[PDB]
Formats: C-alpha cells, structure tokens, sequence
C-alpha cells in the first residue's frame, strides 16, 4: 500500500501536467480558428 | 474548426474523469485506513 | 461521503454530458466526410 | 478521415475508461455500506 | 498538424488515466478480499 | 461481486486493446504529415 500510495502520486503528477499541456494547445488551436 | 470543438470536449470529459478518479482515491484510502 | 456523494454524481453527469456531446459530434463529422 | 478516426479511437478509450470509473465506484460504496 | 498535436497529448492524458485504474481497481480488491 | 469482477476484467481488455489502436494510429497519422 506505501508503494500504490506513492504510484497513486507519480500518475497524478504526470496526468496534472499532461492536461496542462492539453489546455495550452486547445489555446492556441482556438486562437488560430479566429 | 469541428476536430477542434470536439476535442474540446474530449479534454474536458478527461478533467472531469480525473476529479472522478481523485474523488475515487479519497474513498479507497478512507477504507484502506479503517480496514488494514 | 454525504459531500463525497454529492461530488461523484456531479461529475459523473458531467462527463455522461461531454461523452454525449462526443459522440454526436463524432457521428455527424464521418458523416459530412462519407 | 485519418484525423476523424483518431478522435473515435480516443472517444471510445474515454468511453471504456468511463465504465471502468463507474465499477469503482460501485465497488468502493458496496465495501462503505458493508463496514458502515 | 496542431490537431494531430493535441491527439497526441489526449492520448498520453487517457494512458496516465489508465495507470490510475489499475491502481484504484487494485485497492478495491485488495479491501473486498479482507472483508467479503 | 461476481459480475462486477467480470465487467472489471472485459472494459479492462477493451480499454487496453483501444488504447493500442489508438497508437497505431497516431504513429500513421503523424508519419503522413511528415
């Protein structure tokens, strides 16, 4: 459970960052439309 | 413009899916401290 | 879990609402390109 | 097409996800109700 | 090109998802094993 | 509980097997705007 605890943490941490990363080109995609 | 706007919306079913699977994390260690 | 209850069902209709939405789309854009 | 095929692939896999989701939280309020 | 751009980072988005499933269907069976 | 093991087990190997197309086609689609 210490190491799915930690897992738990790791994949949180990538996706968090990953969606950051989605967002700013979901930016920059809707500012080319216009 | 259409591939654009969908994918709009696949980002936000993904963000509203991972405040699903945090709120589901909160629940298993909730049972995880009381059972183990 | 009355709050956690809440919240789960929140998003869960949201989601069910974005997949929805998705698949609309979805059906319509390989329509347009048949 | 190629692009239009792509967002379905990415669709479904949310899709999939989504149940899988919805597993857990059954599962997660079965053992609540269980114990408390 | 920025389209195929976003497939992409949706994609690694719904495989970190993924990650978070197993572990979180993992939990549940460890804590339905001890009490059911 | 039995059902729910097995739903587990089936949108496991659907979302799996997904997730694989998905990057065969994003390896295709990426070499064609090459």
């Amino acid at each position: 459970w210490l190491e799915w605890d930690r897992k738990i943490e790791e994949y949180t941490k990538k996706i968090e960052e990953l969606i950051k990363k989605s967002q700013e080109q979901q930016e920059k995609n809707e500012k080319e439309l216009k | 413009s259409d591939i654009v706007q969908q994918q709009n919306n696949l980002l936000r079913a993904i963000e509203a899916q991972q405040h699903l699977l945090q709120l589901t994390v909160w629940g298993i260690k909730q049972l995880q401290a009381r059972i183990l």
